[PDB]
């Protein structure tokens, strides 16, 4: 989907835009023999706030075989905590420190 | 039944390397 | 005559005794030690203090070895290509000076 | 003797360059322990014999 | 009886993982889990492949 | 929280830096003992380092736990590090620079936004001191703030190869390093260094003052030299082997001269231009601190 | 906003009552140990993901 500058500057207030944003972290390296780019890819639109609020994990691949890719995201520990029921039956995370 | 003998020898499999297009690491 | 012979009589005498003349594989066939500091094959060190003997150095056959290898095909198909650009004027070319 | 020469020669000219073939990575529990001690994570599906 | 509830097996949640894949990445080695471990861990491994 | 030792966090055995030497563990200094130099006709004079920009990346909020230690070490020493100049991590580092931040620097080197008590972390004053300078790694790529990628390497050579007399003089002949070596020694060394908990090193480099900082600089000079050595191999124009008496001697020409090489090679790690910018900026900050 | 209301509402009216579905009971030996430590005798054949 594409958004020309005009439409961002003139769209009705209260309408909901649907922007797209590349996570280009999974772009593999270019060949050593790929022709040079004389030009320059450019970008205009950016968010004012974090956008990856729903994001649990990122870049499930190895950099090398053992290194983590920069910007890779592990799942939060809380997603796995499955603690207990409370004395009254509410869900609880496991105690952090033993006490 | 007659007693018999038979041989064996380990097989070759040395193929030319496969040309994958997938890649393991970023 | 049995110079090539690695093993012999792979059967049990009784169930537990070895047949007389039965031949176990030499330990060296299984040693698969290491690469040397420079990459030559080596047997594992015998005693803990001594260095591992190069496999090529002795007359044993070792059927397990470390082999260095590329993880995937080196021929990726991204062959090098160049922009040749010819002289503008043949008469202007400087043959001179080496 | 000619055989030996042609063997020597054929070795002298072996320009083979190994690339990793298909390889399995057994879970440790799937293997008998004696095999698992020898195995090092992955191994070629065409294990030779030893 | 009044049908106060909605008895059901294998409940679905309010939240679920969604996942986008770049299909060009694939590990060369083929992991071989036991059939049981694949019965448990399978749908997870398949999704966060 | 870990209280910082009067000598600094590097005094702790948990943060000890070590490198395998043909596969056996060794202090960096005793690897640096194996180094030998053949001087050439060219000379390295050390120009003064421009003072680093006052500006810091905006302390913008970002989702997730940034892994800053691995980011820096990978950018400096890792094989084909990527996205070295991606801004987000550094914005978080600048957030660590703030006087009363909720952010913490784990000993893992991960940056946590929450105050997670289960994970031990460096003292916030010290990391504030460290981030207050090192967040400037964040503007490595902005044209206004790019560090010289060429002249700074003189300092690298001076701090590596340079004899105490040359380090006093500020000039040394351009040098060709060499050492008896094993296969892949430079890659293996780089791997050994990329695993280092360098945040303790830099945090001590920033938070420490007076006699403690000086004793730290003498105690740790060889560490910093190993880092400089990995970088120098990444930028050395040419690296080769020399067979002598059934022993290969690795040879890197030349120390202290950034070739601006970008294409990968077998012998050593390699800097893409973004990596070059990053390393140059890092060297600007780190030498600015080391020489004070 | 309407979405959130309808989400809130739809949660407010969830009258679901779980009944155990089909469940396996792996023998410990059939599992890798790391999985076996997490498993607690039985588990639903439709394990979700985690």
């Amino acid at each position: 989907q594409h958004v020309d500058a005009e439409s961002i500057m003139t769209a009705p207030k209260g309408k909901l835009f649907h922007l797209q944003f590349m996570d280009g972290l999974l772009r593999p390296e270019p060949s050593a023999f790929d022709p040079p780019a004389s030009g320059e890819d450019m970008r205009l639109i950016y968010p004012l706030q974090p956008i990856s609020v729903a994001r649990s994990m990122r870049a499930i691949v190895n950099h090398n075989e053992v290194d983590r890719p920069r910007g890779a995201v592990a799942p939060s520990s809380y997603e796995m905590d499955t603690g207990t029921l409370s004395r009254n039956g509410d869900l609880l995370y496991s105690p952090v420190a033993n006490g | 039944k007659i007693a018999t003998a038979s041989s064996a020898r380990q097989a070759d499999v040395e193929k030319p390397a496969d040309v994958t297009f997938t890649i393991e690491n970023v | 005559i049995s110079v090539a012979r690695s093993m012999r009589a792979i059967v049990n005498h009784n169930e537990v005794d070895r047949p007389r003349g039965a031949v176990a594989p030499s330990s060296y066939e299984m040693d698969t030690g290491t690469l040397s500091r420079n990459g030559d094959l080596l047997y594992s060190p015998v005693a803990n203090g001594q260095v591992g003997i190069p496999k090529l150095e002795v007359d044993h056959i070792s059927f397990s070895n470390v082999v260095s290898m590329m993880t995937a095909n080196i021929r990726t198909g991204d062959d090098m290509a160049v922009e040749r650009v010819n002289p503008d004027d043949v008469r202007a070319i400087n043959i001179r000076n080496a | 003797v000619s055989g030996l020469l042609m063997v020597l020669f054929k070795v002298m000219t072996d320009n083979r360059l190994v690339i990793v073939g298909e390889t399995t990575t057994p879970m440790s529990n799937t293997l008998s322990t004696v095999v698992n001690n020898v195995l090092r994570t992955t191994y070629h599906n065409n294990v030779g014999v030893n | 009886l009044s049908d106060d509830f909605k008895q059901i097996s294998d409940p679905k949640g309010y939240l679920t993982y969604s996942v986008k894949y770049e299909d060009q990445f694939t590990k060369k080695d083929k992991l071989r889990a036991s059939e049981a471990d694949d019965r448990i861990v399978g749908p997870t491994v398949n999704l966060f492949k | 929280m870990l209280q910082q030792p009067t000598g600094g966090y590097t005094t702790l055995e948990q943060f000890a830096f070590t490198i395998r030497n043909d596969g056996t563990n060794a202090t960096p200094t005793q690897f640096l003992q194996l180094l030998s130099y053949e001087a050439t006709e060219n000379e390295l004079v050390k120009k003064t380092i421009p003072t680093p920009e006052t500006h810091l990346p905006s302390a913008r909020n970002v989702p997730g736990n940034v892994y800053i230690e691995d980011a820096i070490t990978q950018a400096l020493f890792g094989i084909s590090a990527q996205n070295v100049n991606a801004h987000g991590y550094f914005s978080r580092l600048s957030a660590l620079a703030l006087p009363n931040t909720s952010a913490r620097l784990g000993l893992d080197g991960v940056i946590y936004n929450s105050e997670t008590i289960n994970i031990p972390f460096y003292d916030p004053a010290a990391v504030a001191n460290f981030a207050a300078t090192y967040a400037k790694l964040g503007n490595a790529s902005t044209p206004r703030y790019r560090a010289d990628m060429i002249d700074i390497y003189a300092h690298v050579g001076l701090e590596l190869a340079g004899t105490d007399a040359e380090r006093a003089a500020g000039v040394m002949p351009v040098k060709r390093a060499k050492f008896d070596s094993w296969e892949g020694s430079l890659i293996s060394l780089s791997r050994d260094v990329v695993n280092w908990k360098i945040l303790a090193f830099l945090i001590d480099l920033c938070s420490l003052e007076g006699e403690a900082l000086r004793a730290f600089k003498t105690r740790n000079r060889d560490v910093f030299r190993m880092m400089l050595f990995i970088m120098s191999t990444a930028v050395a124009a040419n690296v080769v082997n020399r067979k002598v008496t059934k022993r290969v001697d690795r040879v890197l020409e030349y120390i202290g001269v950034n070739s601006m090489r970008t294409a990968g090679r077998t012998a050593t790690i390699t800097y893409d231009l973004s990596r070059h910018e990053f390393a140059a900026k890092f060297l600007q900050l780190t030498f600015t601190r080391w020489n004070a």
